[PDB]
């Protein structure tokens, strides 16, 4: 029952290709996660929008693909509905937006990936717990 | 006055001493586990 | 207003007792300490290390379900892996 | 006549009147009498109450179908919030009555007597040559009402989130309380009860060993009781005796000789308490919320290990899903 | 004769006094509180309530405990050497073998420190009102960790000994019994609540209706520790809460009596409540009530909304909190208001 | 029936507060 | 020189109590305490302050004091320049040393007494008009350091206006509010919901007005003091003693206290949410406008729309008619701020500026709010009390309330404490009845 490079490894493009990341990554992306999302994504939900959360089979579904590395660090750059017909950077943090968004302004490349991965990891390991909300808890 | 060693009171005190101590060693020890 | 024993407030204040218990009381702390650093309780008391809550992939709980089978229905939850 | 005022003023704080009619009394009796007056009629005959202000009358009165133990005064309704609702701010007692009326009449009047009656147990014993401090003591139960009546309404910005006048209203306000603050798990919540189990303790403790060293006056077929005269010079209770037991009972050092210094822990325990679970009260009005250990020990994988702590969770979250059920529009709960 | 030698000696006043009943206090008592403190560190409730409950695990002061027995166990003694543990000791502790070690020890424990009561008082030739006084906290021990587990499926649902594991036995009593609003535990309260003001009131009365025996401002050092004159003016006092509150004591061997009584009342009628618990002969609904809310869509008083919030809590913590049920409550069958 | 009740047993014990507190025994000292 | 003899240990300071020299050392000892605390916290709360991050994630209580008087703040409450908080902050943490020096000193080198070593400083409790003089010192004092924020705020520079009509930004106070009608019409205010007495003040011309009125009354109060002493209704009245002092002053203190815990969980001014936290019912507000923003994107009429009671999902009408957010958030209908105030009307909250003037810099406003609410748990966990592990936070707004509550309380238990002390040590009795003399048996039976 540990954390294994098994579980770390997550499906970096649409094309099958995946990616590993390591257990400092992993640490990494969890804070990066509280430092900039927990505020609204606590545990995998959206307050300010409950209807649309973290799920990989959600963001699975979403348009463009979102349950991926590249999903998921594309939308933190310039974010969209998720019929992907509306760019949303402005109501919503973002690099293209960081003027805005103070906290994103210190987040590079790496740590969008490690943000990424984090999203992708957690339901690997807390299951159900990650999606739903108080009902899991 | 020429006061003895041990005694009822130095068996009592140390049944309670002895082991608090072995305790708070090991609970010491405990705060640097992780994972 | 008094008895027998030697009063603490003397004891505690003689050398003779800190010359004993500097040596006596870090100790039984150091044992203490190496009674959890080694590992050692985890296999007194049985208690699951970090790596021992769950299998890898089973998220069930080892819950014992009979009383005079229950030391081996534990013994079997320790086999798979957990 | 001497002076008609200056009469008036000895006749206040003649200390020959059979109640002592403080100057604090001049304001305590008038409020503490609208405030019984008021609390008795609504209790017993008030109409149903919109305690949510989401048009949903809730009946507290004996004759509208309540008994003792069901029946209270409801708190006013959550559409005035901390707005002052006097008689003469409603169009008609009807209104008046559906909005929570009474209750904002029955606690203002209340904690303001209250507040008197811990000034006037200043005057007396003023007037009495006695030392202060009695109303100090005091300042302890008057603090709760404050902060459960006045400090915590405020805080949430209600009056309709004040403790109902009631015995299941005042089981609901708690239930409720602990969803929302998680009370048990709270500093000063705990100091309260340990104050209040200590109390209830010290108070059988010291009325037992008294009571168990007085000296023989009594017959074997006489109550014990009468072997004491009211406005005695000595002692009733060998003090000695009983220090002599409790002391042998722990060990000696660890047991009270002087009545003074006994006298004072008994008085310090349960008001030093008490103050700080009110001050819990007051400070879970802001949401200061006690301790929060959920999902905090986790295995080596990332799996949640369960506490007794997550087991009062759910607890909670049973609470807090199901209370006020139709006042919720919106997901989180900030009011 | 070696008795009277034996009584001799432990009858001899030391600084802790032993006594007879030392015989029985000092194993049980120390085995107890020790037995406490070491599941408090080590021992886990992983394999009993799939919880974590130790220092060892990551749990602090208030999560730590020693959690009860799996419900398969039933009312088993679990011994050391019984059929569950079969000597073993780690099986033991895996199986909450501690807590019926606690328990049962404790128990004892508190018989003989109340024989210690017993047993000083008559040396010392006082009267045995604290011994009287003690059965309070025996009953409630005796009825809420023994008797209500006895009624119930198992030691399982009997309080765990720790604080946050405390915590959920009140929520629980509440969601299940309606414990709050039993008549018993409500008399219970007032005898403590009643209690803790008859000990704060008397208290702060004494230490202002003082004499002056000094002339220092610190009245403490003032107080003649062998008898003589009342220390304080009972006579003021009296008449001081005469005219503030109407009603003042005058005899203080009553006043004394008196905070007996209430406290002691209180913890024992607080005892029979929860000795009606144990048969689930609870005081949960008023029929007269429910039978107008079936009728009546508009009826609401805060009995009514209470019950609700025990319908939450029940099905919200039960999953967790019963786990030998295998409880499933889809989300679809989770009561829930509006928005929450 | 209930509501008569539950006021009743209220009206006797604020009956019994007065005569508890006016209609008292006359405390005495010393020579009681 | 003092010990047993005079007081307990525990009662240690009371043995100072006429010893005017070392009672000054305490004082001025005492006074570096605070001088320390300020200034080293301040550098303790910088050396942790990180710039792109809001003030109140991060656990601050003094650099968001500094933030308000403009200082090292810009547009929206941007932090451009940390460098006033590093110098408030080591100015301070000098002065402590100069100040503790001076403490030291008086309490165990200079003159135990002062009445002989100088008789302009050696005071008597009992000196009705050394006290009024003393108190006359202070009362100029304090007035000019109400002068002090005027200047700053009309001279040097201004303060962080929330209410900047180009959005929350420093501005230069140059009107204040000098009317009395309107000045000291605060007084008259009620203090429950909606008219909000002391607290309800919403505008930086009243603030620097009303400290220019104080400043003034306080200084003339307190030449008034020096060249006068106390009436004669004012002898017959108060207890002179150096308890008695203490005592008015303590509950003075608790009255204080109790005011500034409302000041800093409602009043949007002097508090702003931009360094601070949302405000409670500015939190609760928020919510309310998020998902009316939400659902009305969703193509919701809000204006019409039922909720559950049948009163309004999102927006319904207060008991004076006015439009309001609907939900529990009708208890908060007072509340005003600036991100919100562009879409009330002259009816409270209009349905067409709601339909179509929303602006984006508002829903992100809304939603920053929202999930910041001052709601947390003692180890500082953010959110509802079931809340899971995450987010580390607890609103400034709720620290500061909690904490000036406690003390206010136990400050208003130290008032009656040394009031009723006081009382019976004028009248002398507050050592014990006298056995002899025993009061209540001169005095009939009521029986
Ligand atoms: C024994 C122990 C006894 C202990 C006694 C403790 C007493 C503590 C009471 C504090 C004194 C209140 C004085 C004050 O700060 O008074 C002010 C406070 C708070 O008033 C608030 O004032 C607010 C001001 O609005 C502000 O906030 C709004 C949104 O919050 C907007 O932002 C707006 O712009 C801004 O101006 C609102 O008007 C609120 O509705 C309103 O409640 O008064 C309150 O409610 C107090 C409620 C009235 C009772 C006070 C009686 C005192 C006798
Ligand atoms: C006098 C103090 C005292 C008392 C009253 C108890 C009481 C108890 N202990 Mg205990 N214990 C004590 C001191 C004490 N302990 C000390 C000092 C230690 C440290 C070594 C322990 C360590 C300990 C452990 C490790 C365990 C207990 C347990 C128990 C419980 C069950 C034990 C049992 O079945 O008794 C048996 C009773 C007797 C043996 C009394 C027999 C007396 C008769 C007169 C002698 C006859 C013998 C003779 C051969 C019979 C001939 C008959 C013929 C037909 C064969 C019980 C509540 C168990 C427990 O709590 O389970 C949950 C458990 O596992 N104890
Ligand atoms: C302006 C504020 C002020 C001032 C100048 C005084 C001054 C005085 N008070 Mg006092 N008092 C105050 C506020 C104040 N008080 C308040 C707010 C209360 C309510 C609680 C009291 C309650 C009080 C009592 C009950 C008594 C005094 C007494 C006295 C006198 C002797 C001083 C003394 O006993 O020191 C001794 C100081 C101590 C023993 C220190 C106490 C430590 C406190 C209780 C703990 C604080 C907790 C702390 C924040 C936690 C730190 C964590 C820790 C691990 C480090 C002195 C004239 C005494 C006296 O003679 O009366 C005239 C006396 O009996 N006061
Ligand atoms: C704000 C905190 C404070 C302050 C300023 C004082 C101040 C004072 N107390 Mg005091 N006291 C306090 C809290 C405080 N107390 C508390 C909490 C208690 C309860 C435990 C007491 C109990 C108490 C008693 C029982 C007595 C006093 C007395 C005194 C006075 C004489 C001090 C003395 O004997 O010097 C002795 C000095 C020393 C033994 C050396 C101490 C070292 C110095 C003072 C501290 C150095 C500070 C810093 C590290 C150096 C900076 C140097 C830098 C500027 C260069 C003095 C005015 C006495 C009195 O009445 O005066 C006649 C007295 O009898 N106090
Ligand atoms: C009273 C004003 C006040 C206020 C509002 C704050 C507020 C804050 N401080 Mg702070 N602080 C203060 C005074 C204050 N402090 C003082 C006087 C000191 C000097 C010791 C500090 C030292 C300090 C440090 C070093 C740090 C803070 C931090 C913080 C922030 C996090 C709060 C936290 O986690 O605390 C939680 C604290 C508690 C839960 C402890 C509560 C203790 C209570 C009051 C004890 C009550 C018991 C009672 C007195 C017992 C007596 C009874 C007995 C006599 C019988 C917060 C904004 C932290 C920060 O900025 O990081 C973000 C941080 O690192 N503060
Ligand atoms: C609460 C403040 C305060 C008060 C009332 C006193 C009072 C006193 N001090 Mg003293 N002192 C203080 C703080 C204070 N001190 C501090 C902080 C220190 C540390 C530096 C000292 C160090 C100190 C020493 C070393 C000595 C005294 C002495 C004395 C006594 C003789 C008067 C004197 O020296 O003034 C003489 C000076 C003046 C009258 C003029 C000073 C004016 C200064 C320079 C300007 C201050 C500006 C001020 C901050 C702003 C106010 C203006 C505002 C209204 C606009 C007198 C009782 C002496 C003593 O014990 O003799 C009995 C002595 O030897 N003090
Ligand atoms: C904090 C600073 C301070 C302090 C401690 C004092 C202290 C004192 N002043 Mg004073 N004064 C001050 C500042 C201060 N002054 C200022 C700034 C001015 C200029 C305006 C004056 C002008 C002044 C005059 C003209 C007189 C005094 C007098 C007095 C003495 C008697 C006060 C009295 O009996 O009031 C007791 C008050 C009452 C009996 C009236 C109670 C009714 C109050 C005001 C309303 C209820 C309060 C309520 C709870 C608060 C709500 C707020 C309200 C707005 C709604 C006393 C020594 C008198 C004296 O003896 O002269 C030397 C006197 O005649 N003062
Ligand atoms: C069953 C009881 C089992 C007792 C087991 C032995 C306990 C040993 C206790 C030693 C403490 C003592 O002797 O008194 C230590 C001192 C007494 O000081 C005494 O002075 C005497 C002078 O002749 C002798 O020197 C004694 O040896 C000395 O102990 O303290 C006391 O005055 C009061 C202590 C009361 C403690 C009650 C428990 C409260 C603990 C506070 C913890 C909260 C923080
Ligand atoms: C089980 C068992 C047993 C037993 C054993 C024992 C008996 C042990 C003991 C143990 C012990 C005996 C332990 C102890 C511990 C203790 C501790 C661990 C403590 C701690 C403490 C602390 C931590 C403190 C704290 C505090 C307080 C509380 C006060 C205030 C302040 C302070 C903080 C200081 C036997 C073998 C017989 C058999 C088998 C079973
Ligand atoms: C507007 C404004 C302002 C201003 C304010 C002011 C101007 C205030 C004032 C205030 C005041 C001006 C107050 C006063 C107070 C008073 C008091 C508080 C008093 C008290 C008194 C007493 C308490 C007394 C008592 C008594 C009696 C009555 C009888 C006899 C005896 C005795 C003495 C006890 C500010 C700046 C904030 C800002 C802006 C806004
Ligand atoms: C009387 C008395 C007392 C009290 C005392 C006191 C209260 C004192 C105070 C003291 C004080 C009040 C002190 C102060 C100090 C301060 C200082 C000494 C300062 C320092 C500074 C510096 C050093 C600078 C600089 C810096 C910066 C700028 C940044 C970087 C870092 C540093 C920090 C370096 C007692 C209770 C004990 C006992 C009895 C007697
Ligand atoms: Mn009565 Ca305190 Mn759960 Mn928001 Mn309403």
């Amino acid at each position: 029952a540990e954390l294994t490079p098994e579980v770390l490894t997550v499906p970096l493009n649409s094309e099958g290709k995946t990616i590993t990341l390591t257990e400092k990554q992993y640490l990494e992306g969890k804070r990066l996660f509280q430092y900039a999302c927990a505020s609204c994504h606590v545990g995998g939900i959206t307050k300010t929008n409950p209807s649309l959360d973290l799920r990989t089979e959600t963001l699975a579904l979403a348009t463009p693909p979102r349950d991926n590395i590249e999903g998921l660090v594309d939308y933190m750059k310039n974010p969209t509905t998720y019929d992907g017909e509306q760019e949303i950077a402005e109501v919503h943090p973002s690099l293209r937006s960081a003027d805005i968004f103070p906290k994103m302004r210190n987040l590079t490349e790496k740590d969008l990936v490690a943000i990424a991965g984090h999203i992708l990891v957690e339901p690997k390991i807390l299951g159900d717990k990650w999606g739903g909300g108080k009902v899991y808890y | 006055v020429s006061y003895p060693i041990f005694t009822v009171r130095w068996v009592a005190v140390h049944t309670l001493a002895v082991p608090t101590i072995f305790f708070l060693g090991a609970i010491a020890a405990m705060q640097f586990i992780q994972r | 207003g008094t008895t027998g024993e030697r009063p603490f407030s003397d004891i505690i204040t003689s050398v003779r007792y800190w010359v004993i218990h500097s040596i006596t009381i870090p100790a039984l702390f150091i044992a203490g300490w190496l009674f959890v650093s080694t590992g050692l309780a985890y296999d007194v008391f049985g208690t699951p290390r970090p790596d021992s809550y769950y299998a890898q992939e089973q998220r069930s709980i080892p819950l014992v379900t009979d009383r005079f089978e229950a030391k081996q229905q534990v013994e079997t939850f320790l086999e798979q892996l957990k | 006549s001497a002076n008609l005022w200056e009469r008036f003023c000895n006749w206040v704080t003649s200390t020959d009147n059979r109640l002592y009619v403080g100057w604090f009394g001049v304001i305590m009796i008038p409020t503490l009498l609208a405030a019984t007056i008021c609390f008795v009629i609504a209790f017993i005959a008030a109409p149903p109450v919109d305690i949510d202000g989401i048009r949903e009358p809730v009946s507290g009165s004996l004759l509208y179908g309540n008994n003792i133990i069901t029946g209270a005064v409801v708190p006013s309704s959550n559409a005035i919030g901390l707005h002052f609702y006097p008689i003469w701010e409603a169009a008609s007692l009807d209104e008046w009555l559906y909005n929570g009326g009474p209750y904002q009449l029955i606690i203002f009047h209340f904690l303001l007597g209250a507040s008197c009656y811990m000034g006037r147990q200043w005057e007396l014993s003023y007037r009495l040559g006695m030392r202060p401090w009695i109303c100090v003591a005091y300042s302890a139960p008057l603090a709760s009402a404050f902060a459960v009546f006045l400090i915590y309404p405020i805080g949430q910005g209600s009056f309709s989130d004040g403790m109902p006048l009631g015995i299941s209203g005042t089981f609901n306000f708690m239930i409720v309380f602990q969803a929302e603050h998680n009370i048990l798990m709270h500093p000063f919540h705990q100091l309260g009860v340990a104050g209040v189990f200590g109390g209830a303790l010290f108070c059988a403790m010291h009325g037992s060993l008294v009571t168990s060293s007085l000296i023989r006056e009594t017959t074997e077929t006489e109550s014990a009781n009468y072997g004491y005269k009211f406005g005695q010079e000595e002692e009733t209770y060998n003090i000695v005796a009983a220090h002599g037991y409790f002391g042998r009972l722990i060990f000696q050092y660890a047991s009270f000789n002087n009545s003074r210094s006994l006298h004072f822990f008994l008085a310090a325990w349960p008001v030093v308490g008490v103050w700080f679970t009110a001050l819990g009260i007051s400070t879970m009005a802001f949401n200061l919320n006690g301790f929060n250990f959920n999902h905090s020990v986790i295995d080596a994988k990332g799996n949640v290990i369960n506490t007794w702590a997550d087991i009062i969770n759910r607890a909670n979250l049973g609470m807090e899903v199901m209370h006020e059920r139709n006042a919720h529009n919106f997901p989180l709960d900030l009011a | 004769g070696w008795f009277d030698i034996l009584d001799d000696w432990l009858k001899r006043d030391r600084f802790v006094f032993v006594g007879w009943s030392g015989i029985l206090l000092f194993p049980c008592a120390y085995l107890a509180l020790g037995g406490w403190l070491t599941g408090t560190t080590f021992v886990t409730s992983w394999y009993t309530h799939g919880l974590a409950s130790s220092y060892l695990e990551g749990c602090n002061f208030l999560t730590v405990a020693v959690s009860t027995p799996a419900n398969s166990m039933g009312h088993s003694l679990l011994l050391l050497w019984g059929p569950e543990a079969q000597g073993d000791f780690t099986r033991w502790c895996q199986l909450g073998g501690l807590w019926t070690f606690i328990a049962l020890h404790g128990a004892f424990g508190l018989i003989g420190f109340m024989l210690r009561q017993f047993e000083i008082a008559r040396l010392v030739g006082v009267r045995p009102y604290n011994a009287i006084a003690f059965s309070a906290p025996i009953a409630v021990f005796v009825s809420v960790f023994l008797i209500y587990p006895l009624g119930q499926s198992s030691w399982f649902f009997a309080p765990s000994f720790g604080v946050a594991a405390i915590f959920r036995f009140l929520l629980f009593f509440q969601g299940f019994h309606n414990w709050t609003l039993n008549p018993f535990h409500m008399m219970g309260v007032a005898g403590v609540l009643g209690g803790a003001l008859l000990c704060a009131i008397h208290g702060a009365t004494v230490e202002n209706t003082l004499f002056q025996d000094g002339e220092g401002a610190s009245t403490f050092r003032a107080f003649n520790p062998t008898q003589a004159e009342e220390t304080y003016s009972m006579v003021t006092a009296n008449r001081f809460w005469s005219q503030i509150f109407g009603i003042a004591f005058s005899n203080k061997r009553w006043l004394h009596f008196f905070m007996l009584f209430v406290p002691v009342t209180g913890l024992w009628m607080s005892a029979i409540g929860v000795v009606g618990l144990a048969l689930n002969l609870r005081s949960y609904d008023f029929i007269s009530q429910e039978i107008r809310a079936a009728e009546d869509p508009e009826f609401e008083t805060f009995y009514t909304k209470n019950l609700l919030l025990n319908e939450g809590i029940r099905a919200w913590m039960a999953p967790q909190d019963q786990p030998h049920e295998n409880f499933v409550f889809p989300e679809e069958v989770l009561p829930r208001g509006n928005a929450l | 029936m209930e509501t008569i009740t539950y006021v009743f047993i209220f009206a006797c014990i604020i009956a019994l507060f007065f005569f508890a507190i006016f209609f008292r025994e006359p405390p005495r000292i010393t020579k009681k | 020189d003092q010990e047993s003899s005079g007081f307990a240990w525990w009662a240690g300071n009371a043995r100072l109590i006429n010893l005017s020299g070392k009672l000054l050392g305490a004082h001025v000892a005492h006074a570096g305490l605070i001088v320390f605390w300020a200034g080293a916290m301040t550098l303790f709360e910088l050396a942790h302050f990180i710039p792109e991050k809001p003030m109140y994630e991060q656990g601050l209580i003094l650099i968001p004091h500094i933030a308000t008087l403009g200082w090292g703040v810009g547009p929206g409450g941007e932090v451009v320049d940390t460098f006033p908080f590093f110098v408030v902050g080591v100015v301070h943490l000098i002065s402590s040393a100069v100040l503790g020096f001076g403490g030291v000193y008086h309490a165990i080198r200079g003159p135990e007494t002062l009445e002989e070593y100088s008789s302009f400083f050696g005071y008597d409790w009992k000196d009705k008009n050394k006290m009024t003089t003393i108190l006359g010192f202070h009362l100029i004092v304090l007035g000019i350091g109400a002068l002090l924020l005027v200047a700053k705020a009309m001279f040097f520079g201004g303060l962080y206006d929330t209410w900047a009509p180009g959005g929350g930004d420093v501005r230069v106070i140059t009107n204040p509010t000098l009317d009395p009608r309107v000045i000291f019409g605060y007084l008259l205010k009620s203090p429950f919901g909606g008219e909000g007495w002391i607290v309800s003040v919403n505008n930086l011309e009243d603030v620097v007005g009303g400290h220019i009125w104080i400043g003034l009354i306080c200084i003339a109060g307190g030449i008034w003091h020096i060249l006068t002493t106390p009436f004669g209704w004012a002898r017959r009245a108060f207890i002179w003693s150096g308890e008695a002092y203490l005592s008015y002053s303590l509950g003075a203190l608790s009255m204080m206290g109790f005011i500034a815990t409302c000041f800093v969980w409602f009043n949007n001014t002097v508090y702003p949410s931009e360094f601070y936290g949302p405000t409670g019912p500015e939190a609760s507000q928020a919510q309310a406008m998020t998902f009316l923003i939400r659902d009305q994107k969703l193509g919701a009429n809000v204006g019409s729309a039922q909720g559950p009671t049948g009163l309004g999902k999102y927006l319904m009408r207060s008991p004076t008619g006015e439009i309001i957010f609907g939900g529990e958030t009708m208890r908060f209908w007072d509340f005003r701020g600036p991100w919100l105030e562009p879409l009330r009307g002259p009816n409270g909250l209009d349905l067409n500026k709601i339909k179509n003037d929303i602006q984006p810099w508002q829903e992100r406003r809304a939603a920053e709010y929202m999930t910041h609410a001052p709601l947390g748990s003692l180890n500082s966990v953010g959110g509802v009390a079931t809340e899971i592990n995450s987010v580390n936070f607890v609103s400034p707004r709720s620290w500061l309330a909690t904490s000036h509550f406690v003390l206010a309380f136990f400050f208003l238990v130290g008032h009656l404490w040394h009031a009723g002390r006081a009382r019976a040590a004028a009248a002398g009795f507050e050592k014990g009845i006298d056995r002899e003399s025993e009061p209540v048996l001169s005095m009939p039976s009521l029986d």
